[PDB]
C-alpha cells in the first residue's frame, strides 16, 4: 500500500501591550514644557526693554 | 623707515568700538540711543540674557 499526506497549515498573532509607568521625577521635568516656548516670544517678538 | 612703518600701522589700527549683539531689526538700537550714548544710568532690559556678555 501507498499513502500520501497533505498538511497545509497557517497561523497568526497579533499582540499588544500597553505598559505606562509614572516616575516621581518626570513632573519636574514637565514643569516647563510650555515656559520655554512661551518666553521664546519674550526673546524674538517682544521689546525687552522698558 | 620701517620703524616709523610698524609705529604708523600700530596706531592706525589702535582704535575701538563697543559691538552690541543681537537679532537685528529694533531690538538693542533704541537702547543705545536712548540710554547709552545719551549718558543714561539705569537702563531696565528684558531677562532674556540681553547684557549677560553679551
Amino acid at each position: 500500500q501507498n499513502a500520501k499526506r497533505n498538511q497545509n497549515q497557517k497561523g497568526n498573532a497579533k499582540g499588544t501591550q500597553f505598559t505606562k509607568q509614572y516616575l516621581i521625577d518626570n513632573i519636574d521635568k514637565a514643569y516647563d514644557l510650555r515656559k520655554k516656548i512661551l518666553n521664546e516670544f519674550d526673546k524674538k517678538c517682544f521689546l525687552q526693554i522698558w | 623707515a620701517e620703524v616709523a612703518l610698524s609705529r604708523f600701522s600700530l596706531i592706525m589700527q589702535a582704535k575701538f568700538s563697543k559691538i552690541f549683539k543681537s537679532e537685528i531689526n529694533d531690538e538693542s538700537i533704541n537702547q543705545l540711543v536712548s540710554e547709552i550714548y545719551n549718558g543714561a544710568p539705569f537702563v531696565k532690559m528684558s531677562p532674556m540674557f540681553n547684557a549677560d556678555d553679551d
